[PDB]
C-alpha cells in the first residue's frame, strides 16, 4: 500500500489512507473511533497551523534581529518587553480581548464541528456560503480561501493538503525544539543556528552544559 | 479506544477523576484564599 | 501556443482566450473561473497603473533631476493636502465604482448618467475611451499586457533600487553603466553560512513612518 | 544441516518443541550467534589493529593511547585526545545511524522481504533479503557473488572464525582487567619472557 | 554489460549493455528504476564532462603558471590581470558570480527541459531556423558536434571511460592538494624524487588548507575532506 512510518510494519487498521498525512502512524490506537478521529484531525490541523504561524513569527524576526537591522526581542522575552513598553495597555484587558475574540471564532468552529454547515444560515452579518465548509478541518469558501486554491482541481487540493499537514507537523516539532534549545542554552533559535554554523564540531547539544550534566 | 473509554467510565475511575477535581479545587481555593472562616 | 517555458505544458484552466496567456500559473491562482476573471481585471488595472507610474517617474527624473521621486510628496506645490486627498478620494471612488459595476453587471454601466457607450468587452471599455486604434484588437491587447507587465516589474525595481541606493532610476542606471562589476546586487550583498553582508537602506526610517520594505530579510 | 554443527547443546537450548515463542527459539538463536560472530570479528580485528600499527610505526599515535579500552570507550580507563567530534555527539550520531540499520534488519527478520518495498532512495532494490535472515545476500551484501558452490563451507568458516573472535574478545576483556595493558602488549610480554609473563605471574 | 566490473559477478537485469560503459556495476541498485537510471545517466554525463575540463584545466594551469595553486586560484590576487571596469579595474567577484549564474541558469534549464521531455527544446528560440538533432539523451549535436564525429557507441564508450577516469583523477587532485598543499604535478615530482620517503603515508594526516580565508571583506570558512590537523 502507501508509504508507512515504520517500513515492514502494517499500518494501523483504522487508518485507510484517505486523510492527508496518513502514514499509518497510530501505535496507541488513539484514532480507533471514527468520530474521535475526526476530532483529532481538527486538533492536528489547528495545532499545525498555529505552529506554522508561530514558528514564522519567531524565525523571521529573529533572522532580522540577527542581521542587526532591528532589535526585536527573542520569543521568550517578548511579552515582558511589550508589557514594560505598554503601561497604558494592561495585561488583563489584552487577555480579555483575546479570550472574547478567540471564543467567538472557536465557538463558531466548534458548532460547525457538531453540525457541519450550520453556520451557513446567514446569522453572522448575512454570510451564508463562505461559512458552509468544504470538509472536516478545511473550511474553504471565499473568506478563508479568497484566492480559490481549493476550488481549482481535486489533485491540486490533495497536493496542498499534503503540503499543509507535513509543514504543520514539521513546525510543531520545530517549536518543541525551540523550547528545548532555549531551556538548554538560554538563547534564541537563530542565535543557536549561528553558533552552530560558526563552529559545528564544538557547538552541539553535548556541549551546552544541561543536556549532559556531568 | 471505545473499550478504553468505557473502562475510564467505570465507577471507580469516574470517582477518582471527580474526587481529584473536587479535592484539587478545594485545595487550590484554600491556597489562594488561606484560612476562610466566614463569608 | 508560445509558453513561458517552451517545451513544457500549460495548465488545463488556461485555455488561451485571455490576452497575454502563456500558460503561466504554477500556483493555480487562476484555476477558478470567476477568480480568473477578477484577476484578469486586476492585472489590467495594475498594468495600466504601473505603466503610468513608470512613465511619470522617468519623466520626473528627466525633468526635475533635483527631486527624489520617493520624496516627491515633500516638494509638491499646509492643511490644503487634506482637501486634495478628499477630491482624489471622491473622484477615484466614483470612477472605481463605475468600473466595478461595469464588471459586476456588464452593460449596465454603459450609459452617460448626465446626458452613451457602445457594447464592449469587460475590462476593455472602448467608446470615447478608444477614439483611435492604430492596429488590431488582439495584437494591441498583447502589446498592452506585455508593456504593462514590464512596467510592473520596472516599478518594483524602481522602489527597491530607491531603497538600496537612495537615488532615482536613471541615476542608478548611470551608476551601473559607470561600474558594471561593482554596482549589482550581487556585488554589494553576500550571504554565506556564518556571515551575511546586508547593504543599508539610505531612506530614513521616518519623516510619518517610512520603513524599508522587509529590510531585515535583505541579502 | 546447520553450519558448524558439533552437536554441542548441553543445556538443550536449541530444542524446538515448547520453545515456539520468544527469543529462545532455534531460529533466533542461530541468527544471534551469526550476529555476535560478525560483530566479534570486527571487534577482535579492531581492538588490536591500532596497537599493532602504532607499535610498528605505521600510524603516528603512540601505542599507549590507541589501546582499545583507553581510546574513549571507557573514559575512566582513558580518553583519546581530541577526535574531530566529542564522544557523546559521536554516540548520538551512532545511535541514529545504527538504529536505522538495526531496525531495518529486524524488520527483515519479522517480515521477510518487506524492506524491499517502500522507497528508500532506490536502496530497497538490494535490501529484499533472501528469506534467510542470517544470509541476506543480493547485489550488495554478497556483491562479489562468492559461494556459488561452497556456500555451506563458507558459512562454516564464517561461524568458526566468529566463534574464535568471540573467544578473543572475551580474552581481550579478561586481559584488560587483569593486566591493564593492550592485548598486543600482552602477546609481546608472553613472547619475550614466557615463564615470567603469564596468568600465573599476572595474578 | 558484457565484460563485468569483477570476475564471477552478475549484471543486474536492467543493465544489459544498452548504455555505453556498461560494466554491470550497481551494488546499491540505484538505477533499478528506468526514470532514476536515466536521471543518473544524465548526471554521470555532465559530471564526467566537467571533470574532463577540470583535469585538463588544472594540468594546463600548472604548465603555464606553476607558481599559482589551483586550490588558491579563487583569490583575487591569483587572477590574470584584466580590466573589469570601474575606478581601478580590480575584480569584485559579485559580477563574476552574476554572469555565470545567469548564463548557466539559461543553459541548464534548457538541458533540464530536454531531460524532462525528449526533443522538446531542440528548436532555437530566437532565430527559429536553427535546430539541434539530439539523437539520444545527453548528446545534442548540431552546433555541439560541428565535425560530425558521432561508430557512435565506440566513441560514446571512449567518452564515458575517459570521463570516469577524469572524475577519479579529480578526487585524487583535491585530496592531494589538501594533504600536501601543492598542485598535482608537484605531487608527481615529489613522488618521483623520494618515493619511499614521500607518499600517502607521510601526508594523509595533515590538512594544509587554512581553516578560513578572507576574500575582500567576507570570510569564507574552509575545510578538508577529512579531519586532518
Ligand atoms: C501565532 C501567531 C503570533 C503570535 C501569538 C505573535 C505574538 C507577538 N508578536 Mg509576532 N508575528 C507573527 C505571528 C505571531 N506573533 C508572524 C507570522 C510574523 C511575521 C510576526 C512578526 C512580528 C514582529 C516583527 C514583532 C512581533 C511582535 C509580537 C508581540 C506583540 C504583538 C503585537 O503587538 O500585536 C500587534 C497588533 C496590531 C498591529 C493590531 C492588530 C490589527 C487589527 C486589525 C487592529 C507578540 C508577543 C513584536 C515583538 O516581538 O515585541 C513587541 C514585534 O516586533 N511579531
Ligand atoms: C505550508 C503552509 C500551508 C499550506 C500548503 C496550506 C494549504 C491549504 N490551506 Mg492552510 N493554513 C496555514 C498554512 C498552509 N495551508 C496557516 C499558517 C494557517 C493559519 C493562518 C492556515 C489556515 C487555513 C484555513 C482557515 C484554510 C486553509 C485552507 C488551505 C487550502 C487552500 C489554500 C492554499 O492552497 O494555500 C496554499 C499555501 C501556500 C501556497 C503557501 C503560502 C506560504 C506563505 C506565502 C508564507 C507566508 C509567510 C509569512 C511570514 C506568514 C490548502 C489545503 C482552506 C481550506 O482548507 O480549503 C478547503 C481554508 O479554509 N488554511
Ligand atoms: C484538578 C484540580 C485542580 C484545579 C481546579 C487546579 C487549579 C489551579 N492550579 Mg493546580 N494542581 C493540581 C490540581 C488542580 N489545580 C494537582 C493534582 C497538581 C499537582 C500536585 C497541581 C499543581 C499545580 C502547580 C504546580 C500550579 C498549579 C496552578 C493552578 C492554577 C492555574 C492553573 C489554578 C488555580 C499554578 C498556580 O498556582 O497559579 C499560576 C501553578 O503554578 N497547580
Ligand atoms: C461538617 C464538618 C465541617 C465544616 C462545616 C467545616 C468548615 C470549614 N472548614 Mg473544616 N474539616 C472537617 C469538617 C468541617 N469543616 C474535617 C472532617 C476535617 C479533617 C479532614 C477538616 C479540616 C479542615 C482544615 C485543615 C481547614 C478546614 C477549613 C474549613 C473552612 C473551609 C472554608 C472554605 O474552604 O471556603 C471556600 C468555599 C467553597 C469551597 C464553596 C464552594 C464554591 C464553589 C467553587 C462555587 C470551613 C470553615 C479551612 C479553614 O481555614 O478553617 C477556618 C482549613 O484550613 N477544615
Ligand atoms: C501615476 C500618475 C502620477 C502620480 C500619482 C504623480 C505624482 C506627482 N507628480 Mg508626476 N507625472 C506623471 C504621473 C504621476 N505623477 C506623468 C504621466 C507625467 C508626465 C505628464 C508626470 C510629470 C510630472 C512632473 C514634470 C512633476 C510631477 C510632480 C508630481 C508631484 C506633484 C504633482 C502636482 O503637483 O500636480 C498639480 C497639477 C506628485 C508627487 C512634480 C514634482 O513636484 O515632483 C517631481 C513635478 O515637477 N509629475
Ligand atoms: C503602451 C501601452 C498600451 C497599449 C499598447 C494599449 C492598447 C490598447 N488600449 Mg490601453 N491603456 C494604457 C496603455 C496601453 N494601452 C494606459 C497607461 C491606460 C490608462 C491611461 C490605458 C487605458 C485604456 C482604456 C480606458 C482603453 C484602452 C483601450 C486600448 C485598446 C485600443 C486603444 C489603442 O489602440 O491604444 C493605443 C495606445 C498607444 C499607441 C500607446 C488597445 C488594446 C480601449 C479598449 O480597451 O478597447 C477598445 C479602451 O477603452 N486603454
Ligand atoms: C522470575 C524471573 C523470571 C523467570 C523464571 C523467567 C522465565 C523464562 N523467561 Mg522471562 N523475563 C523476566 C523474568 C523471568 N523469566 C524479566 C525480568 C524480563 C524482562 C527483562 C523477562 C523477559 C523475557 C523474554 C523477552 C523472554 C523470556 C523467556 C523466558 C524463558 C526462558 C528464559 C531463559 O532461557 O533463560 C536464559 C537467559 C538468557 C539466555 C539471557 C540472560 C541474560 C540476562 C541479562 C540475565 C523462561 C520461561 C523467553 C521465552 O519466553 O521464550 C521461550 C523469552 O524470549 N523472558
Ligand atoms: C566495530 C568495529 C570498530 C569500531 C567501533 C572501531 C573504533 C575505533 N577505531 Mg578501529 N578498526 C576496526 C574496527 C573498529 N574500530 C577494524 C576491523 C580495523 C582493522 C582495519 C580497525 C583499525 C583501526 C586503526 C588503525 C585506528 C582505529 C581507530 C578507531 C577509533 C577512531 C575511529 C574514527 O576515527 O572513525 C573515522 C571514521 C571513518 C573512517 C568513516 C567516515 C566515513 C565518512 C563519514 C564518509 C566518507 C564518504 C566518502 C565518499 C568516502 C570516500 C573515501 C574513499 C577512499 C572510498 C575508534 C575507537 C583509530 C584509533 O585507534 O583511535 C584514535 C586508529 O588509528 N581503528
Ligand atoms: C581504520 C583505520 C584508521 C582510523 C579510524 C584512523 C584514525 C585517525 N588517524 Mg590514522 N592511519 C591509518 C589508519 C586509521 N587511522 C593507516 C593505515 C595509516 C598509515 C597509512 C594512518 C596514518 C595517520 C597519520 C599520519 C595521522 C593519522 C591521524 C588519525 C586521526 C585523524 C584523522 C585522520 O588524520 O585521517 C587520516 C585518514 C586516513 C589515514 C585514511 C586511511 C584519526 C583518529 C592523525 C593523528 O594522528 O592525529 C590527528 C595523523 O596525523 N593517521
Ligand atoms: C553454545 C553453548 C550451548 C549450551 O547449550 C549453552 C552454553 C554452554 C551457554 C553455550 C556456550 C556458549 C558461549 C561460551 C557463549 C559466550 C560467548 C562469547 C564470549 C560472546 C561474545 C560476543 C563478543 C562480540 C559481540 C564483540 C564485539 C566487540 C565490539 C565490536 C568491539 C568494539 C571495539 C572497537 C573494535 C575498538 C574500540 O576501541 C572500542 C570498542 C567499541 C569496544
Amino acid at each position: 500500500d502507501r508509504q508507512v512510518w515504520f517500513p515492514g510494519n502494517a499500518p494501523a487498521p483504522h487508518l485507510d489512507g484517505s486523510l492527508p498525512g496518513d502514514f499509518g502512524f497510530d501505535p496507541l490506537s488513539l484514532g480507533s473511533d471514527p468520530q474521535l478521529l475526526k476530532w483529532f484531525q481538527q486538533a492536528e490541523l489547528v495545532h499545525g497551523r498555529t505552529a506554522m504561524t508561530a514558528v514564522a513569527g519567531i524565525l523571521f524576526p529573529a533572522v532580522a534581529t540577527k542581521a542587526g537591522v532591528v532589535n526585536i526581542p527573542q520569543w521568550y522575552d517578548a511579552g515582558s518587553v511589550w508589557v514594560q513598553n505598554n503601561p497604558n495597555f494592561p495585561f488583563a484587558a489584552l487577555l480579555f480581548i483575546q479570550i472574547i475574540l478567540t471564543g467567538w471564532v472557536e465557538t463558531k468552529r466548534w458548532l460547525d464541528f457538531k453540525n457541519p454547515g450550520s453556520q451557513a444560515d446567514g446569522s453572522f452579518l448575512g454570510v451564508t456560503d463562505d461559512f458552509k465548509g468544504v470538509a472536516n478541518g478545511y473550511p474553504g469558501g471565499k473568506l478563508f480561501d479568497p484566492f480559490g486554491l481549493s476550488r481549482g482541481s481535486e489533485g491540486q487540493l490533495q497536493k496542498y493538503q499534503e503540503n499543509e499537514i507535513k509543514n504543520g507537523r514539521l513546525a510543531m516539532v520545530a517549536f518543541l525544539g525551540f523550547i528545548a534549545q532555549h531551556a538548554a542554552t538560554g538563547k534564541g533559535p537563530i542565535d543557536n543556528l549561528a553558533d552552530h554554523l560558526a563552529n559545528p564540531t564544538a557547538v552541539t547539544f553535548a556541549t551546552n552544559g544541561v543536556s549532559l550534566p556531568f | 479506544m471505545k473499550n478504553f473509554t468505557t473502562y475510564l467510565s467505570t465507577a471507580p475511575v469516574v470517582a477518582l477523576i471527580w474526587f481529584t477535581f473536587t479535592a484539587g479545587l478545594l485545595i487550590e481555593i484554600n491556597r489562594f484564599f488561606p484560612d476562610p472562616l466566614v463569608f | 501556443r508560445a509558453l513561458w517555458l517552451p517545451g513544457g505544458d500549460a495548465p488545463a484552466h488556461l485555455d488561451g482566450s485571455l490576452p497575454g496567456d502563456f500558460g503561466f500559473d504554477p500556483l493555480g491562482l487562476g484555476a477558478d473561473p470567476e477568480r480568473l476573471a477578477w484577476f484578469a481585471e486586476s492585472e489590467r488595472v495594475h498594468a495600466r497603473w504601473a505603466m503610468l507610474a513608470v512613465a511619470g517617474i522617468a519623466v520626473q527624473e528627466v525633468v526635475r533631476p533635483d527631486v527624489f521621486w520617493y520624496e516627491a510628496a515633500l516638494k509638491s506645490p499646509p492643511a490644503a493636502i487634506l482637501g486634495l486627498v478628499a477630491f482624489e478620494l471622491f473622484a477615484m471612488h466614483f470612477v472605481e465604482v463605475r468600473r466595478a459595476y461595469d464588471f459586476k453587471n456588464p452593460g449596465s454601466q454603459d450609459q452617460d448618467p448626465i446626458f452613451k457607450l457602445p457594447k464592449h468587452e469587460v475590462g476593455y471599455p472602448g467608446g470615447i475611451f478608444a477614439p483611435v486604434i492604430p492596429g488590431d484588437l488582439a495584437e494591441l491587447k498583447l502589446k498592452e499586457i506585455k508593456n504593462g507587465r514590464l512596467a510592473m516589474l520596472a516599478f518594483a525595481g524602481f522602489v527597491m533600487q530607491a531603497q538600496v541606493t537612495g537615488k532615482g532610476p536613471l541615476a542608478s542606471l548611470g551608476d551601473h553603466l559607470s561600474n558594471p562589476i561593482g554596482t549589482t546586487i550581487f556585488s554589494k550583498a553576500v550571504v554565506i553560512p556564518g556571515q551575511a553582508i546586508v547593504p543599508p537602506c539610505m531612506i530614513p526610517s521616518s519623516v510619518i513612518p517610512t520603513p524599508c520594505f522587509l529590510s531585515g530579510l535583505w541579502p | 544441516a546447520l553450519p558448524a554443527d558439533y552437536g554441542f547443546d548441553p543445556l538443550g537450548l536449541l530444542d524446538p518443541e515448547g520453545k515456539g515463542a520468544g527469543f529462545v527459539s532455534p531460529a533466533w538463536l542461530q541468527y544471534s550467534e551469526v550476529i555476535h560472530a560478525r560483530w566479534a570479528m570486527l571487534g577482535a580485528a579492531g581492538c588490536i589493529a591500532p596497537e599493532i600499527l602504532a607499535t610498528a610505526g605505521v600510524i603516528p599515535q603512540t601505542p599507549d593511547e590507541v589501546i582499545w579500552f583507553k581510546s574513549g570507550v571507557i573514559p575512566p580507563a582513558g580518553v583519546y585526545d581530541k577526535y574531530w567530534l566529542d564522544p557523546y555527539s559521536l554516540f548520538f550520531i551512532e545511535v541514529i545511524l545504527v538504529q536505522f540499520a538495526e531496525l531495518r534488519r529486524w524488520q527483515d527478520f519479522r517480515n521477510p522481504g518487506s524492506q524491499g518495498k517502500q522507497y528508500f532512495l532506490g536502496l530497497e532494490e538490494v535490501l529484499k533479503g533472501s528469506g534467510d535472515p542470517s544470509y541476506p545476500g543480493g547485489q550488495f551484501f554478497n556483491l562479489f557473488n562468492l559461494g556459488k558452490s561452497d556456500l555451506k563451507e563458507l558459512k562454516t568458516k564464517e561461524l568458526k572464525n566468529g566463534r574464535l573472535a568471540m573467544l578473543a574478545v572475551f580474552g581481550y576483556g579478561a586481559q584488560a582487567v587483569i593486566t591493564a595493558e593492550g592485548p598486543f602488549k600482552n602477546l609481546t610480554d608472553h613472547l619475550s619472557d614466557p615463564t615470567g609473563h603469564n596468568i600465573l605471574t599476572n595474578f | 554489460g558484457r565484460r563485468l566490473w569483477a570476475p564471477g559477478v552478475e549484471a543486474p537485469s536492467y543493465l544489459n549493455g544498452e548504455l555505453a560503459g556498461d560494466y554491470g556495476w550497481d551494488p546499491l541498485g540505484l538505477g533499478a528504476k528506468p526514470e532514476a537510471l536515466k536521471w543518473y545517466r544524465q548526471a554521470e554525463l555532465v559530471h564526467a564532462r566537467w571533470a574532463m575540463l577540470a583535469v585538463a584545466g588544472i594540468l594546463a594551469q600548472e604548465i603555464v603558471k606553476p607558481g599559482v595553486f589551483f586550490y588558491n586560484a579563487g583569490l583575487p590576487e591569483n587572477l590574470p590581470g584584466i580590466n573589469f571596469g570601474g575606478p581601478e579595474g580590480k575584480v569584485n567577484l559579485g559580477g563574476l558570480l552574476a554572469w555565470e549564474f545567469l548564463l548557466f541558469h539559461w543553459v541548464e534549464v534548457r538541458r533540464w527541459q530536454d531531460i524532462k521531455k525528449k526533443d522538446s527544446v531542440n528548436q532555437d528560440p530566437i532565430f527559429k531556423g536553427n535546430k539541434v538533432p539530439n539523437p539520444e539523451l545527453g548528446y545534442p549535436g548540431g552546433i555541439f558536434d560541428p565535425f560530425g564525429f558521432s561508430n557512435f557507441k565506440e566513441v560514446q564508450t571512449k567518452e564515458i571511460k575517459n570521463g570516469r577516469l577524469a572524475m577519479v583523477a579529480f578526487v585524487g587532485f583535491i585530496i592531494q592538494a589538501q594533504a600536501t598543499g601543492q598542485g598535482p604535478l608537484a605531487n608527481l615530482g615529489a613522488h618521483l624524487a623520494n618515493p619511499f620517503g614521500n607518499n600517502i603515508t607521510k601526508n594523509i594526516g595533515t590538512c594544509a588548507i587554512p581553516s578560513s580565508v578572507d576574500v575582500q571583506g567576507i570570510t569564507i570558512p574552509l575545510t578538508c575532506l577529512w579531519p586532518g590537523h
